């Protein structure tokens, strides 16, 4: 019986993440179909994007509930097609502004594509299915890399043929976004814990640590072209990503195989990947052989989703699943004002406008400073 | 808006030109003016690059190091200053204005001029 919402609900998850012109994005952009700047795409449009993201979380997430969760997913299936129909014909800087917006709610609805099986679904059958709707949306995005890269460089398809893909897979998204049988019980709308230590201690390095990751994986396309543009050489933008996502799958796997005990070897095993991220950061920044550019970034995301699944697996320990949505709630909104006031100093027109030359640098030192006060902490 | 070109005319190579832009008519609204170039049997080119609102710039490759472009708003005229040309310079520049706000068409530039000749030979 729960195979209906599981086949469908799995469906548009897979389409809707199988986009081959993620990864070919920027050398897209600033190409001959829409040429800008480099510097009007680091400090003038990518930063809306965190800006949009903020301010429409709190207003998705209480409206997500107040109405069905398939709603939501359905106002997040036709935020896809416009956000990549703009990103096809629209030119400018003005234009990808908008489009940058459009693709905060693409992104900031996600909340009620995963929080949807809880409803619909019998209880028993939850951690198992949560399994599928999650195993399969990396298959998709590693399987989309993969056909990028692997299609630029046997068949020599313009990088325009490859939104017209995205268009035509989230299009396809979409469709079966309407088939999901409609939930009848919400959580909150339609049916102080943060004192405990160990909740409010594991789930700030969380709120930090992925703020300083969204901020990575959001500036470091540019990089990559930096170093070696992409008018003159050519570039991995797609095999790297796979292999990318694929090492932070499998690193997340393995913290759900080997059995340690995550509170005397905790902190020592966070700080020890933190300082890996740190250590692999500046490598970004100071090389300019591309390929130990890449190289750093397989460390990267690998080592942090290594270090994700343990704060997500010490977080949601004595905490039942109606409190999941408010403890990871207030966790990715915590998360993003730490972005915002970052992306308005480091990044943004407004504030220092540093380039992506000197950008790393930053975050280098970002990730090596939240060692420093996660363990020094430990004094005595 | 109009783009107007002028200041071209035949040099010898090692030998410094200044070209300007008179956009007038709808200035208001001009985000960019980006210089273009078409030699003789071949396709346009990138050649410069300035942003109306502030005063960031980037260059062809190519032609960086003695290509350099400066805005003057009060007039709303565009002068791209070359120096040292070669005999494989040879080409006709060509303005591109960018308007502004949201636009679907086929190229950022909207409206672009009519076309100066440089003739760089012996
Ligand atoms: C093109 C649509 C608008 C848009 N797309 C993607 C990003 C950031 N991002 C996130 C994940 C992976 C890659 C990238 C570049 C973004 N900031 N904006």
């Amino acid at each position: 019986s729960w195979i209906y919402p599981t086949v469908i609900l799995c469906l548009f998850g897979f389409f809707s993440m199988m986009r081959p012109s993620e990864p070919f994005l920027i050398p897209y952009l600033s190409g001959p179909d829409k040429q800008l700047t480099s510097a009007e795409i680091t400090n003038e449009i990518f930063p809306v994007w965190t800006y949009s993201y903020l301010v429409l979380l709190l207003p998705v997430f209480v409206l997500t509930d107040y109405v069905r969760y398939k709603p939501v997913i359905i106002l997040q299936g036709i935020s896809f097609i416009i956000t990549w129909l703009l990103l096809l014909f629209g030119q400018g800087v003005k234009t990808m502004q908008v489009v940058e917006f459009f693709y905060g709610m693409v992104t900031a609805a996600e909340v009620a594509y995963y929080a949807y099986i809880y409803s619909v679904v019998s209880p028993e059958h939850y951690q198992r299915v949560s399994g599928y709707c999650r195993s399969v949306t990396l298959a998709a995005y590693t399987a989309g890399s993969v056909l990028a890269q692997l299609l630029v460089s046997l068949a020599q398809m313009s990088y325009f043929y490859l939104n017209v893909i995205s268009l035509a897979s989230v299009s396809v998204a979409f469709l079966f976004s309407l088939f999901l049988p409609m939930p009848k019980k919400s959580m909150f709308f339609h049916a102080e814990c943060y004192s405990s230590k160990r909740l409010f201690y594991w789930s700030l390095w969380w709120a930090f640590a992925t703020a300083g990751f969204n901020q990575v994986l959001n500036y470091v396309q540019i990089l990559w072209d930096y170093k070696a543009p992409s008018q003159d050489s050519s570039i991995y933008n797609g095999a790297v990503e796979a292999i990318a996502t694929f090492g932070g799958a499998v690193a997340a796997f393995a913290v759900g195989y080997v059995k340690v005990n995550w509170d005397l070897l905790g902190e020592l095993a966070l700080v020890v990947f933190s300082v890996v991220n740190a250590g692999s950061l500046f490598l970004m920044h100071y090389t300019a052989n591309i390929w130990a550019c890449y190289a750093g970034y397989l460390i990267f995301k690998s080592s942090y989703m290594l270090l994700i699944t343990i704060a997500v697996f010490q977080i949601a320990v004595n905490l039942n699943v109606e409190r999941y949505a408010l403890v990871f709630g207030i966790n990715t909104f915590i998360a993003l004002v730490i972005q915002t006031i970052m992306t308005v100093i480091v990044v943004d027109q407004r504030g220092l406008n540093l380039p992506v030359s000197i950008q790393f640098l930053v975050y280098g030192s970002y990730f090596a400073v939240i060692a420093g006060i996660f363990l020094m902490r430990s004094m005595y | 808006v109009q783009l107007v070109e002028s200041g071209g005319g035949l040099v010898q190579p090692g030998d410094s030109l200044r070209l300007s832009c008179a956009a007038s008519g709808r200035t208001f609204s001009i985000n960019a003016m980006a210089w273009f170039r078409q030699a003789p049997g071949k396709e346009r080119e990138y050649v410069a690059q300035i942003s109306w609102t502030g005063g960031n710039t980037y260059y062809a490759e190519s032609v960086k190091g003695r290509f350099t472009i400066s805005r003057d708003n009060a007039k709303n005229t565009v002068y791209l200053q070359m120096i040292s040309l070669k005999p494989e310079d040879t080409a006709v520049y060509y303005c591109a204005a960018d308007s502004g706000g949201i636009r679907l068409g086929a190229s950022r530039w909207n409206y672009w001029g009519q076309g100066t000749q440089v003739t760089v030979s012996s």
